[PDB]
């Protein structure tokens, strides 16, 4: 329990502050080491509350262990920043952004499990924050208990996970840091059971028996691992397994560090009651008081907690072996700052500089009790920022140039972010994590604070990280809308990895990482951002009605009055132009010469056809044009605009059923008009032009990048799945991982993410977006064909009658 | 910690997993963060 004094006095010394996190795979224990780490050092000041985003740890080392330290001290005290990290490990921006205010990492191991997927990818992310990391293997007892496993397997296991782990550590470690491995021999590396609160590390042991053996620890420490012998009947030390005779020698790990702490298991948990209390003497441990009387798991835990106090050897790590800002902020300034390296902000970052500039990086926004608000979570990493100062918010997009994502406000508070709670602190020098109160609006997830017109803005791991599942959600009653629309944009802000949006059918639509990130997004838009029932659904997909030859016929359709016809056929429009107009470089308020130049010229159009083309559809701009090929009617210049407003309400609605017309042309090769303007009227011939698009369209045969990255035994499950979705492979690239790109239908991709985990054991990682569109060979009339089965289905859904007009439907016959 | 250092306020076990969606899996889903 410290003052604001205190904390503030801890803060000055940077070089004994340690910003870590924990990395662990689910149920590796990774909890219950952090209560241990809170309830032996955690910090508490001597009725606003937060979502725990950081712990604050205190810890002193004795002056012989503070020499040892390959890195500037000053004292005794050291302040240890335990920073958050998500549990999600898609190799997620979210978590990214956790790692990148942290500069060591505590990584958990499961003694019988070992390396899982979901450890390498944290650790993977890691080391790219250039992180360094220190392991502990924790659920020992599991393998004492449970499996009764031998010292030498232990030791085995032990040795195997360590190798595991310095294969992704050599593999994704820069070059520049030097050797980042981890070696028990050097302290690096833990053993013990977080649920149980003991642990050890070489280092305390070989002080224990230096002053005993007659040897510097320096020796000792190197005999207590790997292949040391102590042979008791030479009495020296060997490298050699075996004696003279070639008889079995106990390694010195095992029979000075593993042995005393077997026989105090097998001795208190058999009820030895008579061998204990020798034991006990000899390791000089003191039972006081209500302790003299307890037996077997009580009485074990009790006294390792006092033979080897869990969170002492897991501080010893972090602060003997994780780095301290100032360090690290000379190799990372370049990584971290996009602008110039020799640019006046880059050196303040390089010298933690506290005098300069401001270059606070926004790391998150953390969700807040105070009615809605979100404040700022980040790091000073120049300059210091202050309550009420006025400072320069940029965005994801802003540029030095532009005015873009720019936002100048005063920051209304400085708040250290302590748990669930804040703390009201006037400043904060570079070095330090902080949280910024009155950010919300002008800042959603990352950012970059400054103070200088000509500071540059801030930037990245082996869990999915793309919004790749999705529904649709609705009010159950129309009147919640309102309520719904703001809770989609409440949860869009609380959450970085969520995604909402309104779909081309009119959904909204809410996309997030995973079916388990999905769905409490879901849960959590229901029950509190917008607090209505809401409906959950699949998207619609819509698609669009085509032709696949020329109308085998002349249209024929007359108006209403039975006064005018208009004959036309309907011809397909090559996919290169359909693009090109879709894309700009054919244009609906381009010059029509300059256009039919290119149209002809260079995509084959003949260019009376082009120069003449009427309109696009729909709305004006689409891929389906009406050309005029009529010779001699009279009155045609005044039905133009009839014939134009007909043809977007064709385009937008076709007659398959509803969806919106590509790649269609309409020639129209002849009208007859009645002399009199009063009967050749919109109301005559827009529905005459419609009437007969939908026929010359009916008579010309109608029909209506996928990313994946992963390991090459893994890849085979990638055409396993893709086969079994008509899916299509496009590409297979490349020491890192593989990416195969295949195509991959829309309507088979809903469990997709799942199948591809179980297909490629969890290795393969997908990303989807949008393409094409791909024409269906089959009969959109014919309610059993593929395309004919998704007419009916929308044509039911919609109300419609089931069976699809046919183009006799549309033709009036001379 | 929190032994060395009155300033620490401790967490435990069940102020870390405390999540209702956690409490049913029975297991860590939310990332935590503690001082
Ligand atoms: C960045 O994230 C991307 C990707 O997830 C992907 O590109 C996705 O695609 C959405 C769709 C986009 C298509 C174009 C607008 C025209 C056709 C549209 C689609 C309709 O069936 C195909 C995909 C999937 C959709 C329906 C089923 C929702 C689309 C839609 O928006 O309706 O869009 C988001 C924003
Ligand atoms: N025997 C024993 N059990 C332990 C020890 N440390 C933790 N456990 C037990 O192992 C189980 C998991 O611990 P937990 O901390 O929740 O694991 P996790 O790694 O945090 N979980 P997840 O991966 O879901 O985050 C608990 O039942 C806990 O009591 C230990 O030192 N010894």
């Amino acid at each position: 329990a410290f003052t604001v004094d205190q904390m503030r006095s801890l803060m000055d010394k940077v070089t004994n502050v340690r910003n870590m996190s924990v990395i662990a795979h689910v149920d590796h224990g990774k909890s219950t080491l952090t209560d241990s780490l809170v309830q032996r050092a955690g910090i508490i000041s001597a009725g606003i509350t937060i979502k725990s985003t950081a712990i604050s740890l205190y810890s002193e080392m004795s002056d012989e262990d503070v020499k040892e330290i390959k890195q500037k001290t000053d004292g005794n005290s050291f302040l240890i920043n335990l920073i958050d990290s998500p549990g999600h490990v898609d190799f997620s921006s979210e978590v990214t952004a956790a790692l990148r205010v942290t500069d060591g990492a505590l990584v958990v191991v499961d003694t019988i499990e070992g390396v899982c997927v979901q450890t390498e990818t944290v650790l993977r992310q890691a080391l790219g924050e250039r992180i360094k990391p220190v392991v502990v293997i924790n659920k020992v007892d599991r393998a004492l208990l449970e499996l009764q496993v031998s010292k030498e397997d232990l030791y085995q296991t032990f040795a195997r996970t360590v190798e595991s782990v310095n294969v992704i550590v050599s593999t994704y470690a820069d070059e520049v840091l030097g050797d980042v491995q981890v070696y028990p021999a050097r302290g690096t590396v833990a053993f013990g059971s977080g649920l149980h609160g003991w642990a050890f590390t070489i280092r305390q042991f070989a002080t224990r028996y230096a002053k005993k053996f007659g040897v510097d620890k320096a020796k000792m420490m190197d005999r207590l691992w790997g292949d040391s012998f102590f042979n008791p009947k030479t009495k020296k030390w060997t490298n050699k397994d075996t004696d003279a005779e070639g008889k079995p020698l106990e390694r010195a790990f095992n029979m000075f560090i593993l042995d005393p702490i077997f026989r105090l298991f097998t001795a208190i948990m058999n009820f030895k009651k008579d061998e204990i209390p020798v034991l006990l003497e000899k390791l000089e441990i003191v039972l006081k008081g209500d302790e003299k009387d307890l037996e077997g798991k009580a009485l074990l835990k009790v006294v390792m907690r006092k033979f080897l106090p869990a969170a002492d050897a897991l501080l010893e790590m972090i602060v003997l072996h994780l780095p301290s800002p100032v360090t690290a902020q000379a190799y990372r300034a370049e990584q971290l700052y996009e602008g110039p390296a020799d640019d006046a902000n880059c050196i303040a970052i390089k010298n933690c500089d506290p005098k300069a500039d401001l270059m606070l990086y926004v790391s998150k926004m953390v969700p807040t009790s105070d009615k809605g608000r979100f404040y700022a979570f980040g790091r000073v990493f120049a300059g210091t920022v202050k309550s009420g100062q006025k400072v320069r918010i940029q965005g994801p997009n802003y540029v030095p140039g532009k005015k873009d994502d720019l936002f100048i406000k005063a920051i209304q508070r400085v708040v250290l972010m302590m748990g669930r709670f804040v703390e009201p602190i006037d400043d904060c020098p570079a070095g330090n994590i902080i949280g910024l109160v009155g950010i919300d609006q002008f800042l959603l997830k990352t950012g970059t604070l400054t103070t200088s017109e000509t500071a540059h803005n801030m930037k990245v791991m082996k869990f999915s990280v793309s919004p790749v599942v999705q529904v649709a959600v609705e009010v159950k009653n129309a009147n919640d809308l309102p309520k719904l629309v703001e809770g989609l944009k409440r949860l869009s802000k609380s959450d970085p990895c969520v995604l909402t949006y309104m779909s081309e059918s009119g959904e909204h639509i809410v996309a997030g990482t995973g079916e388990l990130h999905l769905e409490i997004c879901l849960q959590d838009l229901e029950h509190d951002h917008a607090g209505v029932p809401l409906k959950i659904s699949p998207p619609v997909v819509a698609y669009r009605e085509t032709v696949e030859s020329e109308s085998s016929q002349t249209a024929l359709s007359k108006s209403p009055n039975k006064h005018n016809r208009i004959y036309l056929k309907a011809e397909p429009i090559d996919e290169e132009v359909s693009l090109a107009i879709e894309n700009g470089i054919i244009n609906p308020r381009d010059d029509f010469k300059a256009r039919a130049r290119i149209m002809a010229d260079d995509y084959g159009w003949d260019v009376t056809d082009a120069r003449k083309i009427w309109c696009f559809g729909p709305d004006g701009n689409g891929p389906n044009l009406v050309i005029d090929q009529t010779k001699a009617v009279q009155y045609l210049h005044e039905i133009k605009d009839s014939v134009v407003a007909a043809f977007q309400w064709a385009t937008k609605e076709g007659p398959i059923f509803g969806e919106e017309m590509r790649s269609v042309r309409v020639n129209i090769l002849d009208v007859t008009l009645h002399a009199d303007a009063i009967h050749r009227g919109g109301g005559q011939i827009i529905p005459t032009m419609r009437r007969a698009t939908y026929a010359g369209f009916l008579l010309a045969d109608p029909k209506i990048l996928v990313e994946i990255q992963c390991p090459e035994q893994a890849v085979g499950g990638i055409y396993s799945v893709l086969n079994k979705k008509r899916g299509q492979v496009v590409s297979e690239e490349q020491t890192p991982l593989f990416t195969v790109k295949a195509y991959l239908p829309v309507n088979e991709s809903f469990g997709f993410t799942g199948e591809l985990r179980q297909a490629t054991g969890g290795q393969a990682f997908p990303q989807m977006v949008f393409d094409h569109w791909s024409t269906l060979g089959s009969d959109p009339l014919d309610p059993t064909s593929k395309a004919g089965e998704i007419v009916l289905a929308a044509r039911k859904r919609h109300g419609m009658k089931e069976e699809v007009p046919g183009w006799q439907e549309y033709y009036d016959k001379l | 910690t929190a032994a060395e250092n009155p300033n620490v306020e401790v967490k435990d076990y069940g102020d870390i997993d405390k999540a209702p969606e956690e409490r049913a899996r029975g297991i860590t889903i939310n990332t935590a963060h503690v001082e």
